[PDB]
């Protein structure tokens, strides 16, 4: 079982935040449980494989673009509208001066505004905490990797410098010894052509 | 100096002589690089791995502003590539004048338009190469063909 | 995660290159002297010869 | 400013997870605001 949670509005209540929560087994594509709240009241729905796949059949939108557009729309233009009595929710993809239907749920609310809000908070506070643990471990691990990398840098700089100095030093000494031999060969070669 | 003109001599004998010569650096790095480049040309040492880039003058693009020595991008893998180019005989330089044969580019292409534009100025025109040219030439102990590594 | 992957690769990288460079550095001084010995003895042969001929004339 | 959410159980309420939220300016010692909630109701006060 997997899950995501996200802040939304409704045009029916423009001035105030709501929360959708979307929970699914393995994939969003097997079907899922969806939950809306203001902060006060419990709305829920279950909408499953046989009919999520029927959405991209009733609609002109193909499966990939629709489920993709829905995870853009839902899992964080889109526009959301719900009424509390009818429990009808809908949303649509708004484009530049044209507008077309994306999805809708005839939801059915539940009795436990609190238990819902509790699980949402507990999920966040756990998921927060596990990530700060991982962030410490990777931080330690990759301090070791940088700490080491910076030291091999240092040693490599010593080796590169020692190699440059080894060349120029050896060649300067070779050049001195070699050039004196060459100069004497020249002097003698000329002195010998002449005597 | 005590290497005997009238006798042909060994490693230990020229080692001794070399350790007895004084310490000096009056030859310009540029004079010296060409003395070495000429000696390695005469005696065919020029393909030797630790001299393979001897005939390359190279600018290293870690400067956020081309030619401004204040703008160093330290702690990047380009620093390892300047250790590598120096280790294998390249004239690595901190300013791009007319004297440059190659510019080396890392991950950050945010400078390539300006290398390519500045290169419109030049009489002899540098190549712009990926980091991987240096890497692959050192690993194969041999200068790899530059054209696959362009820009 | 990205910085861990990068540095694990890059660490293996400079570790290998550095140790290759250390070995190559340690050969370099034998190499150069082997090359110099030969060149320098051939030059001495030319000096012996030309100075002997100059002495005889 | 700092805040810190913490999840608790009241002795009164074994099976309800509650949330304690504390909020203050780095020294807790300076005084703080404190909220409790159970996902249905909320309570608050202040300490100096």
């Amino acid at each position: 079982m997997e899950r995501k949670i996200s802040r939304i509005h409704l045009v029916s209540e423009p001035s105030i935040t709501h929360f959708l929560q979307v929970s699914w087994e393995k994939t969003l594509e097997s079907g899922f449980v969806i939950t809306l709240t203001d902060g006060h009241s419990a709305w829920t729905g279950t909408v499953s494989e046989s009919e999520i796949s029927q959405e991209a059949d009733d609609m002109a939108m193909e499966k990939g673009k629709y489920v993709g557009e829905l995870r853009k729309a839902l899992l964080s233009v889109y526009t959301f509208n719900f009424s509390k009595e009818s429990c009808y929710f809908f949303f649509e993809k708004n484009l530049k001066d044209v507008s077309f239907r994306l999805g809708s749920f005839n939801l059915e609310k539940v009795e436990n505004p609190a238990e819902v809000i509790r699980e949402l908070i507990c999920y966040c506070l756990d998921t927060i905490a596990e990530n700060q643990a991982k962030n410490e471990h990777l931080q330690k691990e990759n301090e070791r990797l940088l700490r080491d990398w910076n030291d091999v840098q240092g040693r490599f700089e010593k080796c590169v410098s020692a190699k440059e100095a080894l060349e120029t030093d050896l060649y300067k000494r070779f050049i001195l010894v070699l050039n004196e031999k060459k100069t004497k060969i020249r002097s003698l070669h000329n002195k010998l052509l002449n005597a | 100096y005590g290497d005997s003109y009238f006798i042909d001599t060994d490693l230990n004998q020229l080692k001794e002589v070399f350790s007895g010569i004084k310490n000096s650096n009056e030859q310009t790095p540029e004079e010296m690089a060409s003395l070495i480049a000429d000696l390695e040309y005469r005696y065919s040492w020029d393909c030797s791995p630790l001299s393979m880039f001897r005939r390359h003058t190279v600018y290293l693009d870690s400067y956020a502003v081309i030619n401004d020595l204040s703008t160093k991008n330290e702690g990047t893998r380009l620093a390892i590539k300047a250790l590598e180019l120096r280790f294998h005989g390249a004239k690595v330089v901190s300013c791009l004048a007319e004297g440059v044969s190659h510019v080396i580019i890392g991950e950050d292409h945010s400078r390539v338009a300006d290398f390519k534009a500045f290169r419109r100025t030049f009489k002899r025109k540098f190549k712009i190469l990926k980091e991987s040219w240096v890497t692959d030439s050192i690993d194969k102990c041999e200068l790899q063909e530059e054209n696959q590594y362009l820009i």
